[PDB]
């Protein structure tokens, strides 16, 4: 069924966060760093669901709505991507901090 | 330098231990599911079952089958699918120098 | 096509009414028991999932 | 006629059960519940559909 297909698509990759809304419409989420251009889809199965991969709807954290099931399912991937980005930035800041400490010791 | 190497090797060995532990737990639950399915099939085998009882047993069996698929596709160590068939052969540096590694593989 | 008869459409004011009633109620019982078995399968699925998740 | 009166009373009881049993205002056994997905994973998807028919 649709839910099992979404779980399978989630399992077979880490760039997608598959999902299912209230009506049973496959929601495919692509984190910002993982997409650049026209996300194009093909295959007979996609025509079976009627999917259409194109520029996509741009959604950030500020555009999260939860009142609907699909809203929450998309929000899960949205927060996942946001967490990844924030953690990457914190890692960069930590690297800079370590470089600064080493430099300060060398300067002394 | 070798002390730092030993520390990182101990960390990597512990990480491998944790991955194996999580996989083992998932496997234990899966084998419990399989035992339940075996009991269902044996109960269905009995002669005095007519047809509706077999339909109910089959519904339970298909539910357990989809549960097995969900387990195989869902258990993950922080986003790293374990039993979905993607892990394959992976190394784990457990030595100070370069050229020490235990190969671990988790078939789907 | 046959005359559609459901549980709500059951009357026993006549012999034929009750003779059809026994079969209608048997079919309804089969349906309800099948749905109960499905729900029990879902309960077992959820319990196993809870143990795995824990 | 008396048996039919008891039967119709039980019919009305069945309808009342179908229309009344609820999980905190969410009717369960009147068909309106349709099918809902309980997300039991720890990431997008990983949910289980549930069937509950009138």
């Amino acid at each position: 069924d649709i839910e099992e297909l979404a779980t399978y698509i989630n399992g077979q990759t880490d760039l997608f966060k598959a999902s299912v809304d209230q009506e049973g419409k496959l929601q495919i989420f692509v984190a910002e760093p993982n997409i650049e251009g026209n996300f194009n889809i093909s295959g007979g199965l996609a025509t079976e669901l009627g999917l259409n991969g194109g520029p996509g709807v741009k959604t950030t954290v500020q555009d999260i709505d939860i009142t609907s099931v699909g809203g929450s399912q998309n929000a899960v991937g949205i927060i996942d991507a946001a967490l990844k980005y924030v953690d990457s930035q914190r890692a960069d800041l930590g690297a800079k901090q370590n470089r600064l400490s080493h430099s300060i010791s060398n300067l002394s | 330098a070798q002390s730092r190497g030993l520390d990182v090797a101990m960390r990597n060995a512990n990480d491998g231990i944790s991955i194996a532990q999580t996989a083992e737990g998932a496997m234990n639950e899966s084998t419990s599911i399989l035992q339940r399915m075996r009991d269902l099939a044996l109960q269905s085998a009995n002669g005095t079952n007519s047809a509706s009882e077999r339909q109910a047993l089959n519904e339970e069996s298909v539910a357990l089958q989809d549960e097995l698929n969900r387990i195989a596709e869902t258990t993950s160590f922080g986003g790293r699918k374990l039993l979905n068939g993607s892990f394959g052969e992976a190394s784990f540096q457990i030595g100070s120098s370069s050229g020490e590694a235990i190969i671990m593989g988790l078939t789907s």
